[PDB]
């Protein structure tokens, strides 16, 4: 999710 | 210049926040996160409301209906779910991306819902039906946001690809490619209140205005930190015209549209904020952090 990476 | 100052602190999500967004009709705020669910909080007091549950992954956006009736979020279950948010029920489970789905939103008329994904697609969806309408081959690379203008009749996205692209809603075609001088990830992208601009975030530490007629950056704002996380961005128009956005040094940066000098930094977060988002009518500005802060925060501006 966009909470990662 | 703006006077934000932190107003309210809202506790309750268990993993890092991903999405904020204030419903149109200015009473509630929206939240996603990594934990799966989505709560609903009083715009103005900041009150916990309700949480809404159905998932089985975490969430990375959540998008209000024009009529403020309803959500519609983007889940690592590679689904979407549309929910009636006063009776909390999931009303569609919107399938056929083939991994993560990471960005939406709701047309003007909110009788579409466009989504972005991992699986490099953009897919038009009917809201009624729950039933997807178009697959657009968009990108070569994750969609890292989905927006429709202020008819409804274009779409714009944005693409690790280092693209911006802009569709035909009705037709599916690509009707123009922006990029500028360098091809970083291109993070975030929306179309400007009236319609006339986008404002693109690229991983390069950067945001941008662009005149979306004439494929021309007009504006240039830095100064944040911005190369890891696909981070919101907002045009905010309650009272002084400003960009907003957060940064990866746990800060909201506000800069003057037109001059593109900082005016705020915000400071009270403990990890990176990914997401603000504007009060439609009030100067209030709401925002989220990352994994090590989990909260929300409400400021408040005179001006």
């Amino acid at each position: 999710a966009r909470t990662k990476q | 210049k703006p006077n934000y100052a932190l107003k309210f602190t809202l506790a309750g999500h268990t993993k890092a926040v991903s999405s904020v967004k204030f419903s149109p009709n200015g009473e509630w705020l929206a939240s996603s996160s990594a934990d799966k669910l989505i709560k609903i909080w009083g715009a103005y007091d900041g009150k916990f409301e309700k949480t809404i549950s159905g998932h089985k992954l975490g969430i990375s956006d959540v998008a209000w209906s024009s009529d403020s009736n309803l959500l519609v979020s983007a889940s690592d279950d590679k689904t979407l779910k549309i929910w009636d948010v006063s009776s909390g029920k999931c009303l569609k489970t919107l399938k056929g991306h083939s991994n993560y789905v990471f960005c939406c939103n709701f047309n003007p008329q909110s009788n579409l819902i466009v989504s972005g994904s991992f699986d490099e697609s953009v897919r038009i969806w009917d809201v009624k039906t729950g039933k997807c309408l178009k697959t657009l081959p968009a990108h070569s690379d994750p969609v890292s946001a989905v927006h429709f203008n202020r008819d409804g009749s274009l779409i714009v996205s944005s693409s690790y690809d280092g693209l911006c692209r802009i569709w035909d809603t009705a037709s599916g075609q690509c009707l123009k490619t922006l990029i500028d001088d360098d091809n970083p990830p291109v993070s975030f992208v929306k179309f400007s209140p009236n319609g006339k601009y986008i404002l693109a975030a690229t991983l390069d530490n950067t945001l941008k205005l662009w005149d979306y007629s004439k494929g021309k950056c007009l504006k240039t704002y830095t100064g944040h930190k911005n190369e890891k996380y696909c981070i919101f961005a907002n045009f905010s128009v309650t009272g002084g015209k400003w960009i907003v956005s957060g940064s990866e040094d746990n800060l909201v940066y506000i800069w003057n549209l037109q001059t593109k000098e900082i005016v705020q930094k915000l400071q009270g977060h403990t990890d990176v904020v990914i997401s603000t988002a504007c009060h439609p009518t009030e100067n209030i500005i709401a925002s989220a952090a990352l994994e090590n802060d989990k909260t929300i925060k409400l400021w408040k501006s005179d001006c």
